[PDB]
DNA sequence: AGCACCGCTTAAACGCACGTACGCGCTGTCCCCCGCGTTTTAACCGCCAAGGGGATTACTCCCTAGTCTCCAGGCACGTGTCAGATATATACATCCTGTGCAGT
DNA sequence: CTGCGCAGGATGTATATATCTGACACGTGCCTGGAGACTAGGGAGTAATCCCCTTGGCGGTTAAAACGCGGGGGACAGCGCGTACGTGCGTTTAAGCGGTGCTA
């Protein structure tokens, strides 16, 4: 295989992650190594959360992952909401929690 | 003009996670924030690594205890091996 | 006729704008809104109709996240009414001014 | 054309269904115009700051990126919008 | 004779805002220091000013936060700080979930 | 060792923290905040060493650590 | 130097020095590492002006902490930018509630 | 025995144009020097992300200008773009 | 593509009426903290001793920036259809209705 | 003759349908960013020496921790008053729609 992708058997793009590293000036010279660990990391991730996504989607006879899907995924998740624990997804909504004592007896 | 994206990337992982899910417009807009967020947070905070200890390179060592330091446990954990699999992949082909 | 007790349509309210996402504040005054503050800022500026939604994205999940913590302030005063001080003291302890 | 009292756009009902979106069941009188206050000084701090940037892009229409850039700045990170 | 309870209290307050030497004594600390860092490596030296660094970050942001737990207490019209008022601090704070 | 964080050393915080009246719940509850506190930021500090291949923990670690958690401090090296 | 040819007292060169370094961008201005190591110079002065202030007024001819701490946290506009900084020894302002005071 | 920098001597030097007759410790000296370098960061780092955000490779006078509009408190903010402005100006007068 | 300007439509906002149930002010009790004197521990300081590890130095070679030529991965562009939004009828749940039936 | 509980209505939500629409997802083709191959240079790694900083262990007074005792005032629970805020309806206002035109 020719695309460094394929090389780390990777879905994501090493030469992009690459470039990136380098016009962004974290440092002068940039390892081999760290554009595919980083390139890999992303992938993780995304995989990470697209799963529970899909899951919000399906328990919501849902086809498309809507944006109320990624904040179900992420506001569910102990660790993901807390990676995103100073971030707003546009069109989320929040988590369906009303407080104890204004519950009628 | 050319607006590159993690458009491709996030179906194609998409697909392979969940085959019969489509994703909408906003949704991936959203989805391609989440990757350059993470991107930034990691690349910085490796940067900073490298110049803490007076080095001139963002080497794959730099980028997994960046990883220690940004992400949660069990997230840490699988992404730190995830990662270090890919790299030693990478060398050997 | 027939008369729902008071604090009933409280809870179903909650309810349905809990299930949702779509923006609770009006379009058109919000913008307004930003249009003057931004204007005693610097004369002469125009908007993108995404930046507009954008400040308004971020302006709503803000106030939602405060009153949800405003909530927290007056139950811990053994109250369920929520009030100017609570606000206050969310914002003194998130360390706005 | 000239703009003035504008805040009074963010109606009660309004300020009532983000607070019901918050959990809160019970609201005093006195919270509407005190809400007011604060989503003013919130608007104030993200729009000083997008502004600075459209200033500095040297432009007349300030974009989707200057606010998300803002937010960010603030630590109120936005996504949806670019970035 | 007899101070009223509560008077040493607020002689006490003056006393320690006006000074600004630590208040936990630094090896009962040290030691804590060093049996936390043990979970996480093992033979393991710390630098003086690296015991120090952590001891005023610790206190500072201990003060800090029993300001505001103290806030909370007076919110619920007492007088007395108690472990639910902490929780409501962090709790907005962040800190806590 | 953390029983070491004595009830006196806890009421002097909160005397300069301003607190008049003190629960006994409190100094057990000032105890788990204070091990979550220097945890996190150890646990940031140690990292910053490992990665340093070094066997003592430095200042630098620390204050590192305490800027990562928006706890920045002054007078060690900023 | 630089300083002089900018009247400053803050190195104009270490500070140009530190920006090409620190990974800031590929290439660095003349007039930035002035414009910037002078406000470095502003900043520094403001501190140290209402520090010495609290020294004198607390009676001392030398600067510790404690006066940087005063006068930081009584200064509305520093006390805001340095919102999320510790000082080492500063200890607190003194502030005592009211509903605490005796009657 | 290491050559270990800092900025204490021109602190020193503004502490006298501003209270001649008054010093400093060594523990408040190294405040002053964390100030220093952590003011620094945070202009610096702006700044820096101003180039990025506008398809630019340098940092001049101007992107430290906005950065500290941004970094800086209404008033103090205001000042530090005039000793900025008027240092730089005097500056591009001699050579 | 941002602003401006217009009018057909109506969903939302406003304003007032009413009373219900919550804010808070009072009381009253019981005990959990503060004060203070004396009894018990280990913090601290000063002093020396030993080797771990971090700091500094000189050397070679692997690795990365820089450069060029070569081409498909990735983008915009176009397009056709089905997931989902919208409108409207209908069944299922409950909060509060007004009655009877139970007990004094 | 009266209080509590039961039944019953009407209200909102839930859901079923059919229905219409435009956004995602796909195929086609065009180009720019990555791949490939090569060089030259300096970073970093490694090994070789140093000495500084950290730990450690020891014993003296000396403050600080501890512990208990006793009673005061603050927490908390109960109650009751007074009223503000939720609810509903009719009235009123302007948001949202999509449609057209202009130039920044």
């Amino acid at each position: 295989a020719k695309t460094r992708s394929s090389r780390a058997g990777l879905q994501f793009p090493v030469g992009r992650v690459h470039r990136l590293l380098r016009k962004g000036n974290y440092a002068e010279r940039v390892g081999a190594g760290a554009p595919v660990y980083l390139a890999a990391v992303l992938e993780y991730l995304t995989a990470e959360i697209l799963e529970l996504a899909g899951n919000a989607a399906r328990d919501n006879k849902k086809t498309r992952i809507i944006p109320r899907h990624l904040q179900l995924a992420v506001r569910n998740d102990e660790e993901l909401n807390k990676l995103l624990g100073r971030v707003t997804i546009a069109q989320g909504g929040v988590l369906p929690n009303i407080q104890s004592v204004l519950l009628p007896k | 003009t050319r607006k590159e994206s993690y458009a491709i990337y996030v179906y194609k992982v998409l697909k392979q996670v969940h085959p019969d899910t489509g994703i909408s417009s906003k949704a991936m807009s959203i989805m391609n924030s989440f990757v350059n967020d993470v991107f930034e947070r990691i690349a910085g905070e490796a940067s900073r690594l490298a110049h803490y200890n007076k080095r001139s390179t963002i080497t794959s060592r730099e980028i997994q205890t960046a990883v220690r330091l940004l992400l949660p446990g069990e997230l840490a954990k699988h992404a730190v091996s995830e990662g270090t699999k890919a790299v030693t992949k990478y060398t050997s082909a | 006729p027939h008369r729902y007790r008071p604090g009933t349509v409280a809870l179903r309210e909650i309810r349905r704008y809990q299930k949702s996402t779509e923006l609770l504040i009006r379009k058109l005054p919000f913008q307004r809104l930003v249009r003057e503050i931004a204007q005693d800022f610097k004369t002469d500026l125009r908007f993108q109709s995404s930046a507009v939604m954008a400040l308004q994205e971020a302006s709503e999940a803000y106030l939602v996240a405060l009153f949800e913590d405003t909530n927290l302030c007056a139950i811990h005063a053994k109250r369920v009414t929520i009030m100017p001080k609570d606000i206050q003291l969310a914002r003194r302890i998130r360390g706005e001014r | 054309k000239v703009l003035r009292d504008n805040i009074q756009g963010i109606t009660k009902p309004a300020i009532r269904r983000l607070a019901r979106r918050g959990g809160v069941k019970r609201i005093s009188g006195l919270i509407y115009e005190e809400t007011r206050g604060v989503l003013k000084v919130f608007l104030e701090n993200v729009i000083r700051d997008a502004v600075t940037y459209t200033e500095h892009a040297k432009r007349k229409t300030v974009t989707a990126m200057d606010v998300v850039y803002a937010l960010k700045r603030q630590g109120r990170t936005l996504y949806g919008f670019g970035g």
